[PDB]
RNA sequence: CGAUGUCGGCUCAUCACAUCCUGGGGCUGAAGUAGGUCCCAAGGGUAUGGCUGUUCGCCAUUUAAAGUGGUACGCGAGCUGGGUUUAGAACGUCGUGAGACAGUUCGGUCCCUAUCUGCCGUGGGCGCUGGAGAACUGAGGGGGGCUGCUCCUAGUACGAGAGGACCGGAGUGGACGCAUCACUGGUGUUCGGGUUGUCAUGCCAAUGGCACUGCCCGGUAGCUAAAUGCGGAAGAGAUAAGUGCUGAAAGCAUCUAAGCACGAAACUUGCCCCGAGAUGAGUUCUCCCUGACCCUUUAAGGGUCCUGAAGGAACGUUGAAGACGACGACGUUGAUAGGCCGGGUGUGUAAGCGCAGCGAUGCGUUGAGCUAACCGGUACUAAUGAACCGUGAGGCUUAACCU
RNA sequence: AAUUCCUUGUCGGGUAAGUUCCGACCUGCACGAAUGGCGUAAUGAUGGCCAGGCUGUCUCCACCCGAGACUCAGUGAAAU
RNA sequence: ACACAGGUGGUCAGGUAGAGAAUACCAAGGCGCUUGAGAGAACUCGGGUGAAGGAACUAGGCAAAAUGGUGCCGUAACUUC
RNA sequence: GUGAAGAGGGAAACAACCCAGACCGCCAGCUAAGGUCCCAAAGUCAUGGUUAAGUGGGAAACGAUGUGGGAAGGUCGGCCUGCGCGGAAGA
RNA sequence: AGGACCGAACCGACUAAUGUCGAAAAAUUAGCGGAUGACUUGUGGCUGGGGGUGAAAGGCCAAUCAAACCGGGAGAUAGCU
């Protein structure tokens, strides 16, 4: 199927009547407007194009402008691609809202995480900090050996090294659909999603059926 | 923790390629002292957006 | 991981970034104008903006709290009588940033902070 | 942000007394097996209360036969069915964690008047 | 949250009075053992008319913890100390005939019953 | 030997397979269960402790195991310095002695700011053939590919009995990884209160300074784990060991020389991430640029005046983005930041006044006062310009399509 | 044994598990009486072992506060 | 060798609390230590706090944490008393 | 004998192996060892056979034969032989 | 009364961290031992190199000690580099 393009609003509970308190995340979910729908006669693979939200005219861009008129819906946020499965078909300038989400169980969301900066080795790879005492000297957290002495005499790629740590696309797969409404535009998944308040997140039904 | 060869003036000026200086250009003038200023700063005889803001 | 937190610190203890803020705000309603460091200025604005609101209420109360955080009574009795009354028509936002240049010692971004009333 | 707020007031219960920290209380829950469902009473000493809207929780200390048992409630979860307040504690603090260490007839909570 | 070398006080009759355990059962690299976990434990003290005499090796299950319970409503149900009740080594039934304090409603199973019926209260 | 400076441990790994477990098979002195041996298979996983400086080893207790090796017996410009292998001293033995040891004991300085390669991240310049704003396809590359227990099948097949399946399904755990603060918590020297000593604000009251935040008690937002969600797959293609169908050479037989079908955590996909510097520089959508003079080697030439757009950049307010860059939001046609109002939260009944108490204190005003980073509004303050960069339709041959 | 190679000798105690420790045996490689032998109260920044409280020593680290690191202005080394 | 966190003999030495010339805050008196401004990454240094456990770390409780005052009661083996 | 004290061409690279001893210059020809599909100069030359293993392009005891050739015995069983196959696991 | 006890000045230096092209060619910080005595310190004097002095380590004798420093023999000698 295809996905839709949301609002990560924050996180919540709902209480069940069996006295479960279900932890979820609010995601709202504005009708999404498709601006452009590739075939495989033009664009060598099928899929559409979708905006959501709003944006003014000083702030939208003349290329952008006219991208949105030749689509003929209101300028939104940003632009997302979804790739179309063999069967369904939309049409330009389609409203998709949140019906979709009415059947599926599980689905996957995708977002940037949040951004840690200039991490050590400690927080991103999980390293066994060295000792604090027994005369340690100016090695508490620093990351040890790299490599083995001259045979290699070089550093492997892809060594767990401090650097950049988060503010990238995580996906998490197969959040169960707690609750899904329309005239709100909510979308309410048990769990976590990655992101800030505030956040782009592209849900999608689960691939890992 | 040295070097074992010494760097060339090659490698010397390309190092010191990417450390220039540059040139500031919003270089604005006021409506009514007409003098020379920073953008979104005052000028050195007190003016800002034509209005004697300091004596 | 300054992660919406607020205030610089300024390469200051608790104590003495209070300390310099307590006597920045003295000395900016003293004189009603002064001139400091660009980063400075937008924390004296945070320091003293909410003395001027407390000056505009009056009450023995407002006084005491005013006195403990500036301890002046010139100070104290000029943000009650001048500047207590004259900013009871704004809601807020009583200072006025006006960045000068850089300072010539250290090369620092120097800034006229001063009331917006002054005229 | 609205949304959360509504989503937590459409939650929350109506039907929740006021009680400060240190009154004595009695919470009736319900505790369910298969189909059989009983209303089971736990009267123990609010030590700590936390108001977050419908994340509100409170903590209530009871001591029991051989030790000295700490259970925290949500306010509003549906596990809770009644909240009554026998004693009213004539404390003056938020949280009285030391209560813990307490362990005696010191203590013992005066009582308030209104 | 129980680990290894973690004195526990024993909420049964059979004669032990502080018991530290070993071992946390269960798994490779395990750490910690919540109620109605099985441990591997060694008695420090014990009265002298006792089942068990002092030093023996034997298991037993946490049913009282300080670091508490998570019931599914997201409320939490902390003890003052860190009990257990004593096992048989190898048939995992308790050694005593009588349970001492509160216990937790985890132990609701086909082998933790008998202690769920002999316990004072379950909360 | 104009120095390759250590046995072990810690952190960090990486490879091989002569495979410890998981996976697939063959034979069995394989009834089943459990095993013995052999073949294929390196994807992952592959203990915590007591003793000793120990590698090794002995012992205690779990699971699927606590694999064997290589990498300067990996790893000290990464850490420790217990042993060994300095200078002090003592015991036993040896020698008259200085001293020495198939020995033992107590104590005993571990330097280096990274030039180059490498690696982890992040930028600037240019290219990509007019310039610009976006969305992608995917050549290629990287990561998890761990598993226990229980239940149903079923007390079924098997089996003298006792025990007890294969195949298949479901539930629940341990370790590991990813994400987030809704819960539980930790922190929260920027919030509130208590309190000791002292100094000051003239004094009382009330405050402020210092004493590690003076010592404490709680604690907002953020950050975070012990907290909470999710993941390991299913499937498909080609296979290893192995099992075969049909089948001649060789009138039979034969899994093979022709052809066909199954067949593993292994290989290629499938899941997630990076990714057109993929110089092989890709695709799609949209936007903008449609002037006149001269000259010389008839150049893809320069110059003159006018235009210099779409967009970008600089500057300002800034951010759950960040070392600096970069990235994102906003710049009066605005909620970007600060302030203000309302709220929420936290601390917890401010100060002043009155009453009781001659006298510490209590009581009412009062769940008052104060409240950071949170939520919703509000232009009060600060975000002043088409000012700067970027232009005038974009080279030759061919090939189809109109002259 | 500050002395024992075999040797982590053997037995008892301690610990779930003790090459160290404590009390014994003598089979003292290779104790021994002023190069003093054996005890010994008190003392010791002395050596070895055990127990209690205590704790980030660790399980397994988390947050915060200051000084550098980082960026801007000025001055401006070194070994090699 | 330096406008160097070192060394250098003797005299005077007040208030409050304090046994005290320790200590904390002050008087007289003298200083703010001759590079600064921002940012609030890794990592290092000096500190604060910490759920559950409490030496499981390590050669070794190294380091930290902990105890800490006055008055009264009470205080073991051993001993040169 | 060579290197030491000898450069040049070959064996990928490789003092000591093979060919060959540099007085200097030349944008001439012929050869040695080794080679003639391309890297990379020269035969995708000619004739008669073998191998089906990438043997060539790492090896043994032994095992089976998979084929080629020769001489013998009553279509069939043995003998000698050329090229093969398995044995053949490492960072 | 005490080569008595706890603990400042004073003397010393047991542990750890920092520092190791340092602030310092031996220190700083946090702890530490003695602290009426075989104590410590100021001024001056004496002992001179196979010599001094040494509550003894081959320790100290001007940042140097299994034989100080300076000058001379001296361009020692070097089958070594
Ligand atoms: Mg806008
Ligand atoms: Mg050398
Ligand atoms: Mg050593
Ligand atoms: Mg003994
Ligand atoms: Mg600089």
């Amino acid at each position: 199927m295809i996905g839709l393009v949301g609002k990560k609003v924050g996180m919540t509970r709902i209480f069940t009547e069996d006295g479960v308190s279900i932890p979820v995340t609010v995601i709202e979910v504005e009708a999404n407007r498709v601006t452009q729908v590739k075939d495989l006669a033009n664009d060598g693979y099928r899929a559409i194009q979708v905006t959501t939200g709003a944006k003014k005219a000083n702030r939208v861009t003349k290329p952008e402008a006219g991208h949105f008129a030749k689509a003929g819906v209101e300028a939104g946020r940003g632009l997302w691609e979804f790739r179309l499965a063999e069967g369904e078909e939309f049409t330009v300038g389609q409203s998709i809202s949140v019906e979709l989400f009415a059947d599926v169980k599980k689905v996957d969301v995708t977002g940037t995480s949040k951004g840690k900066g200039f991490a050590g080795t400690v927080k991103r790879w999980n390293f066994r900090t060295q000792d604090a005492t027994h005369g340690n000297s100016l090695s508490h957290r620093v990351p040890g050996s790299i490599g083995q002495n001259q045979t290699p005499g070089k550093v492997f790629k892809g060594k767990k090294m401090a650097g950049q740590m988060g503010n990238e696309r995580v996906t998490v797969q197969s959040l169960d659909v707690v609750r899904v409404d329309a005239e709100r535009n909510l979308l309410l998944v048990k769990g976590a999603v990655p992101g800030a308040t505030g956040s782009d997140l592209i849900v999608k039904p689960a691939v890992k059926a | 923790a040295v070097q074992q060869n010494k760097p060339t003036r090659s490698k010397r000026g390309m190092r010191r390629s990417h450390d220039a200086l540059t040139a500031v250009t919003s270089l604005s003038v006021d409506k009514t002292s007409g003098e020379k200023h920073l953008r979104h700063h005052i000028t050195a005889d007190g003016y800002y957006r034509g209005r004697k803001v300091i004596a | 991981m300054r992660h919406r937190k607020s205030g610089r610190q300024l390469n200051r203890n608790s104590s003495h970034r209070q300390a310099m803020f307590r006597n920045m705000a003295g000395s900016l309603v003293r004189h009603e104008i002064i001139k400091t460091t660009l980063p400075k200025a937008k924390e004296l604005r945070r320091v003293v903006e909410p003395l001027i609101t407390l000056a505009k209420t009056d009450s023995v109360a407002n006084r005491r709290l005013a006195f403990a955080r500036t301890r002046d009574n010139e100070i104290v009795a000029k943000l009650f009588n001048e500047l207590g009354p004259r900013f009871a028509s704004r809601a807020g936002g009583y200072t006025r940033i006006l960045k000068c240049g850089f300072r010539a010692g250290d090369n620092a971004p120097m800034a006229y902070i001063e009331l917006v009333d002054r005229s | 942000s609205n949304i959360i707020k509504q989503l937590e007031q459409e939650q929350m219960k109506q039907d929740v007394p006021s009680f400060r920290p240190g009154d004595t209380v009695e919470v009736k829950v319900w505790v369910v097996e298969g189909s059989k469902k009983r209303l089971q009473a736990f009267e123990g000493v609010v030590i700590a209360i936390r108001n977050r809207g419908l994340h509100s929780a409170f903590t209530v200390r009871k001591i029991s036969n051989g030790e000295g048992v700490e259970r925290v409630f949500q306010t509003h979860s549906p596990v809770v069915d009644s909240i009554s307040v026998k004693r009213r504690g004539a404390v003056r603090k938020a949280k009285l964690y030391y209560l813990r260490e307490r362990t005696g007839k010191a203590a013992r909570i005066k009582e308030r008047l209104n | 949250m129980i680990q290894e070398q973690t004195m526990l006080n024993v909420a049964d009759n059979s004669g032990a009075r502080r018991v530290m355990c070993i071992k946390v059962l269960g798994g490779s690299h395990r750490r910690y053992a919540g109620v109605g976990d099985i441990i591997k434990i060694t008695i420090k003290e014990a009265i002298p008319r006792g089942k068990v005499k002092k030093g023996d090796v034997l298991k037993a299950v946490v049913v009282r913890t300080k670091k508490g319970v998570r019931r599914p409503d997201g409320s939490v149900i902390r003890f003052d100390g860190n009990a257990c009740v004593l096992l048989n080594n190898n048939s995992e039934q308790p050694i005593g005939t009588r349970i001492f304090g509160p216990v937790t409603r985890e132990l609701r199973s086909e082998k933790f019953m008998k202690i769920i019926s002999l316990a004072p209260e379950v909360l």
